[PDB]
């Protein structure tokens, strides 16, 4: 129910946020596993995010 | 309560030998790691502990532990230090904590009235007694109030919120919860998960690159910011790195505003944690004195290779 | 401690099959959780290996 | 214990109406749904109830029921009836299962007497009365057991390896189990997982594609293909879907063996599950006889629309 702007960090239970209008998202960090079975895979978006290779 | 101190110096002259030590952020990132402290947003699900215990897995440590239990369905700040400095958490025993709280009234109440007794409970409240610094209502949808709190440690929100749902009538639930603030700790660039912890590993153990890991990490020093300090001599840093306690004469300048019984930190010229303590005189006396116990060490973080004693 | 070759499915305590010679893998299917970040991702992967758009 | 049974005609010519019912395997894609039974491979972690409420969220389900509680730890097969189907997993009551498990020895043990040892424990066993069909030691390692074992339906494993430890003199603990079939259900093209679900339910829903949640569903008559079953006249179909028991006089065929007190799937003759019932008489007395009760209907699964009562 909680959730946040990734803009302005809002804190709403809207959808939308009410001050800079966009999808918000829940107030907290993804559920953590051993498996990380995407690990590699959202590395690389990080890796080419920073620009490493 | 997060006001910059005062800083009264006893000894101007004062200098540090620049090749003992290390600027805090300036440490070798094994070091740097050793002594340091993660600004860890807390997943929901999992307990502090397992939390904890994920992280010296993914950063193949010995020891660490938190500081502000969590509890398993609460999320946010959570400040986790690791090896050497795993005991800084004591630092952050009496620091105030904010949240941002999601409460299920089980009647409905006017909007008009929750937003006043809401504005009422800004002040000491009893649950045995702690202060809550203010309550901001971000949105009020029926029976759901979303709101900020600043509150003194040890300040249980759950009861916080079932006294809120009496004072209404109608009686309340705590949705859901999410840590904010502990101290010197909030949602800043350093706030960081478990995954990025995995991942800016993986670029240094693999890749190479520490910029990350060590973005990620905080110097133990962090910790100890909201407290009053006292700062000594290099010569004073080598023998309460060798057990203790520290004297009037080691004292170069300190905050101002300590008082006997006070939980201090005792730091080098170069701005290093070197031990926590209970100050044994205020700030006048350690600054009139010129003898006597001025910190009973109860920590020390300091080893005792940085500022060596050289006979 | 349960692995299974994805080829043969041999059930197996060793990192590589023993009678397929390949790295075996957990013999039982991934946590589930309501979250799903990847769930675009993965049906993306699908989508494609089965030839939808 | 899954061997074709022999299937005895009592009424040659009897015929069905092609425009009554569906083939099971050709059921438009909601009734398959309504009537479906999904192979699933269980998560560890969760228990068998939240799984089936994972599934009645996933496929937008009002009802679903597991068939052979796997314990939270365990995974593999779990067969789970949706909707109108729920119930058909009583057929699975008495289907043996088989699974895969890793025991480890609290003690060295010589790999021969372990050999040995797990070789005399198939048959019956006590944990009260319940027979083991066959133990396959996959591999040993030191104290680590992996082993494949058939067992009568409400076998537990946990004791059998305990005992297994107790003959064994050293002590034995259930370090991981898996399922791996369940009547007849087992590790085949047809066992899917949570998320299988998730995204076969996507392409159906938002691109349109049933052909993958087809696949992924199973019609109910998969849980019973290890049943004796009794076929009947389309008419007899109707009655029984109406509520009555079933006479002699709607019996077209039926699989020999079947004695008083079995549990029994009676069928139209388009092999389509219409209940499942406890037989009143034996297959020799349906053959015989011309009239009586032939089976006490204990759940109706055939729609009373499918095949209409017309006056
Ligand atoms: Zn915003
Ligand atoms: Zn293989």
């Amino acid at each position: 129910r909680i959730r946040k702007c990734p803009k302005c960090g809002r804190y709403t239970l809207k959808e939308t946020c009410p001050v800079c209008g966009e999808k918000t998202k829940v107030a907290h960090p993804p559920r953590f596993s051993p498996e990380d079975p995407y690990g590699e895979y959202r590395r690389r978006l990080k890796r080419e995010l920073l620009g490493i290779g | 309560a997060d006001i910059k101190r005062e800083v009264i110096v006893k000894d101007d002259k004062a200098e540090t030998n620049p090749k003992w030590g290390f600027p805090p952020d300036k440490r070798p990132i094994e070091l740097h790691i050793q002594y340091g402290v993660i600004n860890l947003d807390k997943p929901p699900g999992p307990t502090s502990h397992e939390v904890v215990a994920w992280i010296k897995r993914i950063l193949n440590l010995e020891k660490a532990g938190h500081g502000g239990t969590l509890d398993p369905k609460v999320s946010g700040v959570l400040p986790v230090a690791l090896e050497r400095a795993t005991r800084v958490v004591q630092a952050l025993l009496p620091a105030g904590k904010e949240y941002v709280a999601l409460m299920h009234l089980h009647g409905d109440v006017p909007e008009d009235k929750i937003r006043a007794v809401m504005k009422e409970f800004e002040g000491e409240i009893i649950q045995r007694t702690r202060k809550v610094y203010y309550i901001e209502i971000l949105e009020i949808d029926g029976r759901d109030v979303l709101f900020r709190v600043g509150v003194e440690a040890g300040t249980y929100i759950r009861s916080l919120i079932h006294h809120i749902g009496l004072a209404l009538g109608v009686g309340a639930h705590m949705a859901e919860l999410r840590r904010t603030r502990s101290g010197p700790f909030k949602e800043d660039e350093t706030l960081v998960t478990l995954h990025d912890l995995v991942d800016y590993y993986h670029f240094w153990k693999e890749d190479g690159i520490e910029e990350y890991i060590r973005k990620a990490i905080q110097p133990m020093e962090k910790a100890v910011e909201h407290l009053p300090k006292i700062w000594i001599k290099d010569s004073a840093v080598a023998a309460v790195a060798h057990g203790a306690n520290l004297t009037v004469p080691g004292i170069v300048k300190l905050n101002a505003g300590i008082k006997k019984g006070d939980l201090v930190a005792i730091m080098t010229l170069k701005d290093e944690l070197v031990a926590l303590g209970k100050a044994m005189m205020s700030t006048q006396e350690m600054i009139e004195r010129s003898k006597g116990i001025a910190v009973d060490v109860e920590k020390v973080f300091m080893p005792r290779d940085w500022y060596p004693k050289l006979w």
